C-alpha cells in the first residue's frame, strides 16, 4: 500500500495472503468470500506474457495473518486448494477485462475473531454505493512505494480510496477501460495521496453499507500505472458486475 | 449472514480508527 | 524475510 498506515488487528478478517511453496514468497492479496471459496483476481495466476500459470499445488492460501513475515501461529490457517476457476473472458491479451478467478480450498476454515468473510453487494448496495467521490478502502503487504530507493511492510496496511468518475478514469490512460472495470484515488488536485501497489493486486476492496453495517467487497485490485503516480488511477474489477459468474461456478462445484 | 460484521469490531460495538471517514464520504 | 512454515503445509 502507498500512503497507508498500519492496519488494527481484526480489522480485515476477509484477508487472504496468497503464498508461494518454491520459493516461499508472497504473491497476491485474496479475500475469503465463503468458509470454502477465497475470491481473487486472474492476474495473480495467468499472466502468459510474464511466463505466470500458478496450479492447484504451486500456492497456498493464509488467513487471519496479520503479521507480513511471521508464522503466526493459532491464529492464522495455511490451507490447500480444491481448484482454481478463472473467468472464461479474462483478457489478459488486452485490457486486463475479467480480472477475476475463484479459488476452492481444500477444506473449511474455521472462522475466529481474526477469519471472517466478507459480502458480495446486490444491486441495490453496489447501485447506491458505486459512485464517485464515495470512498472504498483497500488492504494488502503490498509495497509501500512503487519502486523503493534508499515486501515492504511490517504487518497488513491499510488505504481508504475515492471512487473516480468514469470519463476521469478513461482520460487517465491508454488502455480500453471496459463495464467490468472501475478506478479509484485522489485527483492531483486534492492534495491527498496513496494507493494499492506491487502485491496488492487481488485483495479486497471494500466499502460499508450505511444501511446495515456490513462491509461489502466492491471491487478486486487490479492493473494501475506504477503505483501513487500524480494524475493516473487505480483500476479494480467490478465485483458486483460478475457476480451472476461467481453465483454460477459457486453453485456448479459447490 | 454474519458476513461483513466483524468480531473485533462491529460486533463489541467498537469502530476501527479509519472507518468514519468511509460513512462520511458517502454523504 | 519469511519465516518458515510447518513442513504438512508443503
Ligand atoms: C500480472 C500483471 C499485472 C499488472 C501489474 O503488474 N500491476 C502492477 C502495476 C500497478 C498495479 C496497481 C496499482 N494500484 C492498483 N490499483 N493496481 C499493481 C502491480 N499489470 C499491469 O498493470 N501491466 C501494464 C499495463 C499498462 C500498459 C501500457 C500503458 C498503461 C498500463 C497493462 C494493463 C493490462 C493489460 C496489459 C498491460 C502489466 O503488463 N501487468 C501484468
Amino acid at each position: 500500500i502507498v500512503e497507508g498506515s498500519d492496519a488494527e488487528i481484526g480489522m480485515s478478517p476477509w484477508q487472504v495472503m496468497l503464498f508461494r511453496k518454491s520459493p516461499q514468497e508472497l504473491l497476491c492479496g485474496a479475500s475469503l468470500i465463503s468458509d470454502r471459496w477465497v475470491l481473487t483476481a486472474a492476474h495473480c495466476l495467468l499472466y502468459p506474457p510474464w511466463d505466470k500459470n500458478f496450479t492447484e499445488n504451486d500456492l497456498l492460501v493464509r488467513i487471519g495473518k496479520h503479521s507480513r513475515t511471521r508464522y503466526e501461529r493459532n491464529i492464522e490457517k495455511i490451507s490447500m486448494l480444491e481448484k482454481i476457476y478463472i473467468h472464461p473472458r479474462y483478457n489478459w491479451r488486452e485490457n486486463l477485462d475479467r480480472d477475476i478467478a475463484l479459488m476452492k480450498l481444500k477444506k473449511p476454515v474455521a472462522f475466529s475473531d481474526y477469519i471472517h468473510p466478507v459480502c458480495l453487494p446486490d444491486r441495490e448496495t453496489a447501485a447506491s454505493l458505486l459512485q464517485a467521490g464515495y470512498k472504498g478502502r483497500v488492504t494488502g503487504w503490498g509495497n509501500l512505494k512503487e519502486t523503493w530507493t534508499a515486501g515492504q511492510p511490517s504487518v497488513l496496511q491499510v488505504v481508504n480510496l475515492p471512487i473516480v468518475e468514469r470519463p476521469v478514469c478513461k482520460d487517465s490512460t491508454r488502455i480500453r477501460i471496459t463495464d467490468n472495470m472501475f478506478c479509484a484515488g485522489y485527483k492531483p488536485d486534492e492534495g491527498k495521496r496513496g494507493d494499492a501497489c506491487e502485491g496488492d493486486s487481488g485483495g479486497p476492496f471494500v466499502m460499508k453499507s450505511p444501511f446495515n453495517n456490513r462491509w461489502y467487497q466492491m471491487g478486486i485490485v487490479s492493473w494501475g500505472e506504477g503505483c501513487d503516480r500524480d494524475g493516473k488511477y487505480g483500476f479494480y474489477t467490478h465485483v458486483f458486475r460478475l457476480k451472476k459468474w461467481i453465483q454460477k461456478v459457486i453453485d456448479q462445484f459447490g | 449472514a454474519d458476513c461483513g460484521l466483524r468480531p473485533l469490531f462491529e460486533k463489541k460495538s467498537l469502530e476501527d480508527k479509519t472507518e468514519r471517514e468511509l460513512l462520511e464520504s458517502y454523504i | 524475510d519469511f519465516e518458515g512454515i510447518p513442513g504438512e503445509y508443503l
